[PDB]
């Protein structure tokens, strides 16, 4: 899976 | 049929390092629904943030931006081990639904988009042209991003193998890492992938010990 940024 | 709807352009979301990751492709005939999961960048991560974008470039800067929403409440993991389904549905009135579900938490957080947001026809043209004008750059930038993410990755699992090993670690072996692990850190900052992977290389060739 691709990763997401963190807020 | 000569005639139906489409969405104009390619629609999805902000991945790690300013990349835009594709959901709906450009062209795609609506109504329409796609699900993809999506995983965190880095160890522990409670929160992602789902940016929705518009457009056909690989930066996610040059895209149009449709909005945004977080979903917290991750429980903290190894990165990777989270299952973040991410799903854009388009209905026949063009009105955008993204949702964002935490698979093992069951956190879920959603967008709705109207039909009359992003690009108009002039904006849609000079898109794709300025997609095909820069497609080789960025193909390149992409390339350069997944580099970037592969050694970051590097980065964090080798600082935490050495703090794993500890005292098993002997001190000229601790002081090469450390110092290879300070000019990878360096190679990431530029835009340069060969520099980036020679840096990983000269870890890797400092890190036998840990192995």
């Amino acid at each position: 899976p691709r990763p997401l940024p963190f807020p | 049929v000569l005639l139906l709807d489409v969405t104009p352009l390619s629609l999805g979301i902000e991945t790690m390092g300013g990349v835009m990751t594709t959901l709906i492709a450009k062209n795609t005939t609506i109504p329409t629904k796609h699900s993809q999961v999506f995983s965190t960048a880095e160890d522990n991560q409670s929160a992602v943030t789902i940016h929705v974008l518009q457009g056909e470039r690989k930066r996610a800067a040059d895209n149009k931006s449709l909005g945004q929403f977080n979903l917290d409440g991750i429980n903290p993991a190894p990165r990777g081990m989270p299952q973040i389904e991410v799903t854009f549905d388009i209905d026949a009135d063009g009105i955008l639904h993204v949702s964002a579900k935490d698979k093992n938490s069951g956190k879920e957080q959603k967008i709705t988009i109207k039909a009359s947001s992003g690009l108009n026809e002039d904006e849609i043209q000079k898109m794709v042209r300025d997609a095909e004008a820069n497609a080789e750059a960025d193909r390149k930038f992409e390339e350069l991003v997944q580099t970037r993410n592969q050694g970051d990755h590097l980065l964090h699992s080798t600082r935490k193998q050495v703090e794993e090993a500890g005292d098993k670690l002997p001190a000229d072996d601790k002081t090469a890492i450390e110092s290879a692990l300070t000019a990878l850190e360096t190679a990431l900052k530029g835009e340069d992938k060969a520099a980036i992977e020679a840096k990983m290389q000269e870890l890797a060739q400092v890190s036998q010990k840990l192995m």
